[PDB]
RNA sequence: GAACUCGCUGUGAAGAUGCAGUGUACCCGCGGCAAG
RNA sequence: GUGAAGAGGGAAACAACCCAGACCGCCAGCUAAGGUCCCAAAGUCAUGGUUAAGUGGGAAACGCGGAAGAUGUAACGGGGCUAAACCAUGCACCGAAGCUGCGGCAGCGACGCUUAUGCGUUGUUGGGUAGGGGAGCGUUCUGUAAGCCUGCGAAGGUGUGCUGUGAGGCAUGCUGGAGGUAUCAGAAGUGCGAAUGCUGACAUAAGUAACGAUAAAGCGGGUGAAAAGCCC
RNA sequence: ACCGGGAGAUAGCU
RNA sequence: CCCGGCGAGGGGAGUGAAAAAGAACCUGAAACCGUGUACGUACAAGCAGUGGGAGCACGCUUAGGCGUGUGACUGCGUACC
């Protein structure tokens, strides 16, 4: 059963977030969650909530077998950002896919 | 010290190879507690070598 | 209907030996040209490798008529400051046997990555010994 | 009465931009420069269309050659034997012929030498 | 079993059974075409063509089908003269199928 | 334009003037009598040659109801006309108003468009000769 | 404006990264000397 | 004469140098200038001569000398050539968009069946700036239209296929979830690629300097999930 | 010195 | 109901025709930024394309050499006004 989880509008510039993203694409979620949790950027800590809201949906709405996920799908987008004086803030839009297969 | 032409998205992307980050790999469990932890650092909990410390 | 094509995985491409003494050194070199690029056989194309291997003994013993002993020279520019190195024919051809026809075979092929693969497949010593004796190189005639 | 040319534009950007697929980046996507990379391809596959003919004929030449000396005979020396033994046969049939066979052009090559004289 | 043969001023190879293209021809769809002017016929024993158009070779040809070929776009531009003018074309393009060839 | 280096008022600059705005004009044109006439005369030999004219000795309805003009229509096998006749008959006028594919005019009242639109035309011993005579 | 942004000789609305010839260079980063 | 306003081949490159006037398509053939040692398609072709110096591959007046030329030979396009340099005499080949062969379109004439007013022949033309003339395509609304399609899927968006010499047209998958509009005529705020044109959005330069007086912070505890910046 | 108007002022050129 | 900080944000359930209508709410194209899939590139010099073009993956006439996707190498090619 494939399960997403998605944070709209982080408080991160766009592409600060795809650095901390590499570490997780194509690993294994046990390992996952400690490489994030021992990462030390900024945006790791939001990577780190978005997966574990992620694996939380998935062992709620799945039955059981936690320990097979693996990070399928995971991705940062564009978002709306705030216009000042010249300056421009950005945000970050993070999605992660776990799926058993 | 001004740009003649804009460099193109490609050059950007090959200019940003070198940004990639680390993954630890480096997670040891400890002898008794059981959870793993950065080599050379107390665990959270409070652990080191086996032996226990202030653990605050 | 489409023009035939050699296919570089299914080219015949055999071995041949040449004997640099007593022939010109251009008219030798053209000859060597023409086998590395193929021309010779009937399947000629000029996007693909279609020549053959050619071996070439006692390049020392090249044989140049008229004054170019003395006159030829040669002359490469590394870089730097003052790469103006000479190299007068007769101590390149004592020293380097080799690198005159190396030389003129490169130049009398194209420009690029197929010419390089074409000079790629000539092989050319400084004397009648070789280690080439596995393939079976029949001599060529000229 | 007031015209919106959104509909027009637009249709004539992605038709103009479907012609121009596979251009290494912003002459593909950006109409500005899309319009003159495609309009230099156009110009470039006009003289194509003529030098496709030169090319075609070069290396029917080359093969041919290369085919009559091996049988012991220049170029120019085969066609004079061809055209003086009333043969009209193009040199591309003569270049399609010399790989598919080799009998038949050994025939032509030395009914050539025949005639020649 | 290859023969050449020439139909619009292009000479073909075609062997029995290959289909060949040719120029427009004013023959009918289902009805065949006899192609008295031959160049080469190739068999276990070949027969050269010592004269053009060998009287004992033919060719026999079925068209099987009509129709215009690929869209070709031509387009005329000039240097900072602002000329301009692009236009369509589309070939007429016949297919006709051989059956036997005459030794 | 309401406002006041170029200017904001250019209708090149966003939300300002335009080049050419136009002014309330009438494009009514001049017709004359002669050629009008002679159209009507030449539309009413055209509808005539066809045949799309129906005459009748006098079309009128006894009273102000719409459903005995349909009836009446209905026994004719027609419905989409137009009637045209000579006085104005208040009963037909007034139970004509509600059948939008049925309309009726004066004499007077009779122009190209309507002639054209309408399939058939209707006309009374009265309206022919009236007709007549205003062409002339 | 778009770039897959080398050297030398030659020509060119006249010192050519883009035109003819030839030579060199694995792909991509970081710090300065400023000849451009 | 050429360019202006003529494409193409050759002179290595090149607009005024030579040949040569591009209707469109074809993987056919013959030529003009120029070439046939390789690069690069064609003769390492024949005959009679000159050259020993790479003069060819740059040079006058003047008694072969005269002769000294450009980052590097650099005044052969590179090699290389003692003929692969030059002179004269030939047979051949290559050599363009020139010509011919096949197919297709259009203008201009002419002939007739004369028509139903077109058809079948017939020669010729078809580069083009400024400019002139002729012929068409795209959209809003009006009447046609209380017609037609449309909740069995409208407009719009996005792909595919088929279409005409063109601007364009039709069918269809998906999204769209309520309008579109046949044929024929009318009015146009009528077709965008540049005016340091204008509103909005989005970029590169870039994760780059700076984080701003060079008065200075360290530690234990508390709140708080998170404390060199909060409180004690 | 600034504001609204004559004023979409006038010559050439871009 | 669950994760999340008794947040922001998100996943299930339900209503809803539709949540591919979620209060940032009809339709949602381009510029711009991403993941995946198919192919090419670490010996290769220039308006970045044009013809030739082997190769590589998929569906088709179940081969018959067909189309799509990329384009090793090669002749030619000095942007718009």
């Amino acid at each position: 059963m494939e399960t997403i989880a998605k944070h709209r509008h982080a408080r991160s510039s766009a592409q600060k977030v795809r650095l901390v993203a590499d570490l997780i694409r194509g690993k294994k979620v046990s390992q996952a969650l400690d490489i994030l949790t021992y990462t030390n950027k900024k945006a790791a800590v939001l990577v780190k909530k978005v997966l574990e809201s992620a694996i939380a949906n998935a062992e709620h709405n799945d039955g059981a077998d936690i320990d097979d996920l693996k990070v399928t799908k995971i991705f940062v987008d564009e978002g709306p950002s705030m216009k000042r004086i010249r300056i421009l803030k950005r945000t970050s839009h993070i999605t992660v896919v776990v799926s058993d297969r | 010290a001004v740009q003649q032409n804009k460099p193109t998205r490609s050059k950007r992307g090959m200019r940003r190879s070198h940004d990639a980050l680390t993954a630890v790999t480096s997670l040891s469990v400890d002898k008794t507690s059981g959870e793993k932890h950065l080599r050379h650092h107390i665990t959270a909990d409070g652990y080191y070598r086996g032996r226990k410390v202030i653990a605050k | 209907m489409k023009t035939f094509t050699a296919k570089p995985e299914t080219v015949k491409r055999d071995w041949y030996v040449v004997d640099a003494t007593g022939k010109t050194l251009g008219r030798l070199a053209t000859e060597l040209a023409r086998r590395l690029r193929g021309k010779h056989k009937a399947e000629y194309t000029p996007h693909v490798d279609t020549g053959d291997y050619i071996i070439v003994l006692n390049a020392d013993k090249v044989a140049v008529t008229g004054n170019k002993r003395t006159d030829k020279v040669y002359y490469h520019h590394t870089g730097h400051i003052g790469g103006i190195k000479q190299a007068t024919f007769e101590e390149m051809i004592a020293r380097r046997p080799e690198r005159v026809i190396e030389i003129a075979v490169k130049g009398m092929l194209p420009k690029g990555p197929l010419g390089r693969a074409m000079f790629r497949k000539l092989k050319v010593y400084a004397g009648n010994e070789h280690n080439h004796a596995a393939q079976q190189p029949q001599v060529l005639d000229i | 009465a007031r015209v919106k040319r959104g509909v027009i534009a637009r249709a004539r950007h992605k038709k103009i931009l479907k012609q121009a697929k596979g251009y290494y980046g912003a002459r593909s996507r950006v109409y500005r420069v899309a319009f003159q990379a495609v309009i230099k391809a156009g110009q470039y596959a006009y003289r194509d269309r003529r030098q496709r003919k030169r090319q075609f004929r070069q290396l029917w030449i080359a093969r041919i050659n290369a085919a009559a000396r091996q049988n012991g005979i220049s170029y120019s020396k085969f066609i004079n034997g061809l055209k003086k033994a009333s043969v009209e046969i193009d040199r591309k049939i003569l270049a399609d012929i010399a790989v598919f066979d080799k009998v038949a052009f050994t025939a032509l090559v030395e009914k050539a030498k025949a005639a020649l004289a | 079993m290859y023969a050449v043969f020439q139909s619009g001023g292009k000479q073909h190879r075609v062997s029995e059974g290959q289909t060949v293209r040719l120029e427009k021809l004013d023959i009918a769809t289902g009805e065949t075409v006899e192609f008295a002017e031959v160049l080469m016929i190739a068999n276990g024993e070949e027969v050269k063509i010592g004269v053009p158009f060998v009287d004992g070779g033919v060719i026999k040809a079925e068209v099987v089908a009509h129709g215009r070929g690929e869209k070709v776009k031509i387009v005329k531009f000039r240097r900072r003269k602002h000329y301009r003018k692009q236009q369509g074309h589309r070939q007429w393009f016949t297919d006709v199928k051989i059956t036997g060839i005459s030794a | 334009v309401t406002g006041s280096s170029g200017s904001i008022k250019s209708p090149i600059w966003r939300s300002g003037g335009v080049t050419f705005a136009a002014r309330p004009q009438d494009h009514s044109q001049k017709v004359n009598k002669k050629m009008y006439r002679g159209a009507l005369k030449s539309i009413l030999s055209e509808l005539v040659r066809q045949d799309r004219l129906i005459v009748v000795e006098k079309f009128s309805v006894e009273a102000p109801k719409t459903k005995l003009l349909a009836q009446k229509l209905k026994d004719m096998a027609l419905e989409d006309v137009l009637i045209i006749t000579g006085e104005l008959d208040e009963n037909l006028f007034l139970a004509a108003r509600n059948l939008h594919k049925v309309d009726v005019r004066d004499a007077t009242g009779i122009d190209p468009v309507s002639l054209i639109a309408f399939d058939k035309v209707v006309m009374t011993a009265d309206a022919v000769k009236q007709v007549e005579e205003m062409l002339a």
